[PDB]
């Protein structure tokens, strides 16, 4: 019963773009399954790094499929049924996005450890399971006691939800962003010094690119959510249709930015 | 393994101890690097029947140098067993990718000129280089 | 190959005591050890077990808690601790060398033992107590097992030992079918589940003493009454 | 020496004429009447882990349960394949080892390589640990292959372009074999231990007898090095693996070779071969990362031991022929049934 | 002289009771088929008796 009353309290109560977004998600799925099949069929690509790449591809595939299901679930009955489906959608989105981000940072961890000047001539399942479990736990927190008898603390983008866990998730996402950028700049410093001092590289012409496409695919949502935090005052907060897709469009570039930089993956993909 | 008998426990414990010793041995093994000396080698052999295997250190890194200075013919099982070397010091189906450091007075080749401790320092640098690129090839970063 | 025991003597009732063993002539680290007991007028009786690696230690049901075992590889030494000694503890005590990989011979070297005087389970049954024999005559002894010691892989953990007068026991047969090193050929013996028979061919000399059959299929390690021969 | 050369040519012509009067077809031309084995499926039943470098040779014990193998980390491992239990581990004299042998009684193992010495180790001693029993020295070039004859005789071949029959207790060569212009790479012990076949880097192999010290025949027809050779346990054949992208099978009484096994995707040499206990599944390793389970009587069909991600160095079958082991550059022994 | 040794070796090889190729061919095929009933990696066995499962 809270659905209709809160939607009227926010004024949100009163499909070609959905088809286009469904097609976009199917394209993303096709690209990610292409990458996964490519790294399944090469007997030389069974070191842990390609398994990390596969984990990232699988996480992005899950995000795309879940958002496709969300698109297909659009209809009036969104305000005519039990909030269980609403909570399911929410949790699915949170777990998918957090899984993707933590997989990216795990890949960065692997790369930075493997070539650190102590291993320059176990943690696999530990890290992948830790990422998945942490994402699932964070996705299940709202229905354990953190939600709005708290009509004042109910949100705007998701009207039946509280208003501090958003700040929590923005903080953790900013932390992860800074961690990734620090790790990659530190790898660049190490390679630059240790290969220039000896007077015998074209590294950064890929590194910043991995950062670059990330930022443009992550900021536009991360801004609007902050703008969430004045009942029925900010009108722009009710047009997310073309915003959140950018975030899931982040799954559309990992089948390029992480593979199409080395010759071996190119050869495997072509034939 | 509750199905086993009394003595299978002792055999399992023995196999596990063998595993432990193998792991420690390989861990201490995997650090030492390899230099195939061929021939500025005159000062090299003194600053750092058959063929001569020698072991030394430098800058907290442990080197093994193999001297084949009498091998002036075609290699049948010299070159097949020499795939596992990280630098060929100089003064086919196998060595089209091995960096060839060269002293005077894919297959990257250096040149250096030389009291003359450089004889060692020079090659030391190459060591780091001939490793770094390899590890980058692992991380898709190059 | 030498093992030398020490720490034996006589003790007043109440207290505690120590036993030790020193080894020489083999790689002490790759072996586990057994402590074994023998009564002044009776058969053998197992005491305890320590394993190669120190991760496993086994005691007996009759004096558990009172004893303990230890080893020291740096010096190749074996130690036994015992406490609260009662009258039923007066006995001879031996140390035994044992090794377990696929195909090894356990219980194949016994020490010389020391004296100590104080002022459910599978059953092995020895057929009789004594048998009169004459030189050159074929001999046979048998004992019975209250359970099928045989296993799904083929093992059968029954042992045959011999004790000459004034000496230590000597391994004759391990896993109830296999001859040991340094033993003549004339010894043999076989059986089927729950019934086993040792055979001696052409009794010549130096085969007077007491014969024993043991099992190892599970702990505790139980002995039989014993079987002596006279000539 | 014009007369000698002319008479040698006449003898060659006589040999060719005798060949033409009997040679009509091959095994793979008449044995087609047997039912092809078709698609055969093999799978890993254990996976023997612990080697940490390239594995260059493995060898079964005669009980068909114990296994010795050597890897370039200077290490020699004896395995229980039934329970994945490790039984023994021997640290070698130096890394650059190339060959292994087992003693058909179970008491000894002998290894060798570049250091021009064949080492011999005793397993069943009273001290309860393995120690070096002998070091045979006298060769100048690297040692290729070694196979015990019994507890008292051994045979080796080396880069000296020579082979040598040795007596372990004496410590001195008791027979020597000369006649190779190139380095010898491997040789094979016959079932009855009375004849040897040794291939060398001159595109040829030779048959040797221990008690005679003089060869009976030489086999030629390949184009490049010969890295692999083994028998057919009947004692009347042996199979060669060359670097010209081909495997052949050579017969002794036919004065020729029996079979040819090749394919276009094999642009590389044959690292190893081996036979099936009954004689129907030939096994070959390649530099194309596969293990082809070739057929013998049909020269066309095949299976694969897919599961290796590097080069397959060595593969061998038991005496009861119920399992197969492969060691590879991936550093894993794989047991297949 | 190497020519003399070659002549002797070829004479010894010629003075051998050479067989027809079909002889050794049928010998190999008969050896294979006679023991064909025992080949373990081509003849099925109950998996209980399999020590490698
Ligand atoms: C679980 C925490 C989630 C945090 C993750 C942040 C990004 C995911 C937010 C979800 C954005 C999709 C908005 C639409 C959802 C559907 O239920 C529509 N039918 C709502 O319709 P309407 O009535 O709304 O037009």
């Amino acid at each position: 019963d809270i659905i209709v009353r809160h939607y009227n309290y926010t004024g949100k109560l009163n499909k070609l773009t959905s088809v286009v977004f469904i097609l976009i998600c199917c394209f993303i799925i096709l690209e990610n399954i292409f990458v996964l099949l490519t790294i399944w069929k090469t007997k030389k690509f069974h070191r842990p790094m390609y398994y990390f790449i596969g984990n990232l591809a699988l996480s992005d595939l899950l995000a795309g499929v879940a958002y496709t299901a969300n698109l297909l679930l659009s209809g009036a009955t969104t305000y005519k049924l039990t909030p269980a489906q609403w909570f399911l959608r929410e949790g699915s989105m949170f777990v998918a996005l957090s899984a993707s981000v933590w997989s990216l940072l795990a890949i960065a961890i692997e790369r930075y450890i493997t070539m650190l000047k102590m291993k320059l001539h176990f943690r696999l399942f530990l890290l992948i399971s830790a990422c998945w479990v942490i994402s699932l736990i964070l996705g299940g927190l709202p229905i354990m006691g953190w939600n709005c008898s708290a009509l004042s603390s109910c949100s705007t983008v998701l009207p039946l939800y509280h208003k501090h866990y958003i700040l929590f998730c923005t903080t953790v996402f900013t932390l992860l962003l800074l961690s990734i950028v620090i790790l990659y700049c530190r790898i660049y410093s190490l390679v630059r010094t240790r290969s220039r001092r000896l007077t015998f590289l074209a590294l950064l012409k890929t590194v910043i690119i991995v950062l670059s496409v990330f930022i443009a695919c992550w900021a536009p949502l991360f801004i609007l959510l902050l703008l969430d935090v004045k009942v029925k005052t900010c009108d722009i907060l009710f047009r997310a249709e073309y915003f959140l897709v950018l975030a899931v469009l982040n799954s559309g570039t990992n089948p390029i930015i992480y593979t199409l930089t080395n010759k071996e993956m190119r050869r495997a993909f072509i034939r | 393994g509750c199905t086993l008998s009394a003595e299978d426990k002792a055999a399992v414990e023995r196999s596990k101890m063998i595993d432990r010793n193998l792991r420690e041995d390989g861990e201490k093994a995997a650090r030492e690097v390899k230099l195939l000396l061929l021939g500025g080698k005159s000062t090299i052999v003194k600053q750092m029947t058959g063929i001569v295997e020698t072991h030394f250190t430098f800058k907290d890194l442990h080197f093994k140098m193999f001297d084949v200075g009498a091998q002036r013919s075609e290699r049948k099982k010299w070159i097949h067993c020499f795939e596992g070397v990280t630098a060929i010091i100089f003064c086919n189906k196998w060595f089209t990718d091995t960096s060839i450091i060269l002293f005077l007075n894919t297959k990257e080749i250096y040149t250096h000129f030389t009291t003359d401790t450089k004889n060692v320092q020079f090659v030391f640098d190459a060591v780091t280089d001939v490793i770094i690129k390899n590890n980058l090839k692992d991380c898709g970063l190059f | 190959v030498q093992l030398v025991e020490s720490g034996g003597g006589l003790v007043q009732p109440g207290g505690s005591r120590k036993l030790s063993c020193s080894a020489s002539g083999f790689a002490f680290s790759s072996f586990g050890m057994h402590w074994v007991r023998q009564a002044p007028e009776k058969g053998l009786e197992w005491v305890a077990y320590i394993s190669s690696g120190s991760g496993t230690i086994y005691y007996a049901d009759t004096v558990k808690g009172r004893f303990t075992i230890s080893r020291d590889d740096p010096k190749n030494t074996l130690f036994l601790q015992m406490t609260s000694l009662r009258s039923e503890d007066t006995a001879m005590y031996y140390c035994v060398r044992s090794i377990y990989y696929y195909g090894s011979s356990p219980f194949d070297f016994w020490g010389q033992g020391t004296t100590l005087t104080v002022s459910s389970d599978i059953v092995m049954t020895q057929a009789t107590s004594s048998v009169p024999v004459t030189p050159g005559e074929s001999v046979s002894i048998s004992c019975r097992s209250s359970k099928s010691l045989l296993h799904s892989n083929g093992n059968t953990y029954l042992y045959w030992f011999l004790q000459r007068p004034g000496q230590s026991p000597q391994l004759l047969i391990y896993r109830m079918s296999n001859l040991a090193s340094g033993v003549p050929d004339r010894f043999s013996g076989s059986g089927s589940g729950t019934a086993f028979t040792l055979t001696i061919s052409r009794l010549e000399a130096e085969d007077v003493g007491v014969y024993y059959c043991m099992q190892h299929l599970e702990y505790p390690l139980t002995f039989g009454a014993g079987t002596k021969l006279e000539l | 020496l014009d007369q000698l050369r002319q008479e040698a040519e006449q003898l060659k012509n006589q040999i060719r004429d005798a060949r033409k009067a009997c040679a009509d077809a091959t095994l793979s031309q008449i044995t087609n009447n047997i039912d092809p084995v078709g698609r055969i499926q093999m799978r890993t039943r254990r996976t023997l882990r612990g080697h940490l470098a390239k594995i260059y040779a493995m060898h079964w014990g005669t009980d068909s349960r114990l296994l010795v193998s050597a890897s370039q980390d200077g290490k020699l491992i004896i395995w229980d394949s039934y329970t994945t239990n490790k039984v023994h581990a021997i640290p070698l004299r130096s890394s650059w080892v190339m060959t292994c042998a087992y003693a058909p009684s179970g008491n000894y193992v002998a290894c060798g390589g570049l250091d021009n010495i064949c080492s011999i180790y005793n397993l069943k001693t009273r001290e309860g640990n393995v120690r070096v029993s002998r070091e045979l020295a006298g060769h100048t070039g690297y040692l290729s292959c070694c196979r015990f004859l019994d507890d008292n005789q051994i045979v080796t071949s080396s880069g000296d372009t020579t082979c040598a029959l040795w007596d372990i207790e004496t410590g001195q060569q008791t027979t020597t074999f000369t006649g190779h212009t190139g380095d010898v790479m491997s040789l094979s012990l016959a079932p009855d231990t009375r004849l040897f076949v040794s291939g060398a880097c001159d595109a040829s192999a030779k048959l040797w007898d221990v008690r005679e010290g003089m060869c009976r025949q030489t086999f030629t027809g390949h184009e490049s090095d010969i890295n692999a050779i083994c028998f057919f346990p009947n004692g009347n054949a042996f199979a060669t693996g060359s670097d010209d992208a081909t495997c052949r099978l050579f017969d002794l009484r036919a004065d020729q070779e029996l079979m040819t096994y090749s394919h276009d995707n094999i642009i590389c040499g044959i690292t190893s071969v081996s036979f099936s206990k009954s004689g129907r599944l030939l096994l070959a390793g390649y530099d194309d990362f596969n293990c082809n389970v070739w057929d013998a009587l049909k020269a066309d069909r095949a299976g694969v031991l897919a599961g290796h991600d590097n080069r397959v160095s060595c593969l061998g079958v038991t005496d009861d022929g119920m399992a197969v082991a492969t060691g590879s550059w991936d550093s894993f022994l794989k047991i297949w049934n | 002289a190497q020519a003399r040794k070659l002549v002797e070796q070829l004479k010894m090889e010629a003075n051998i009771d050479r067989i027809k190729v079909s002889k050794a061919a049928a010998d190999l095929m008969a050896y294979c088929e006679a023991h064909a009933k025992e080949d373990p990696l081509l003849t099925p066995v109950p998996a209980s008796e399999n020590p490698f499962r």
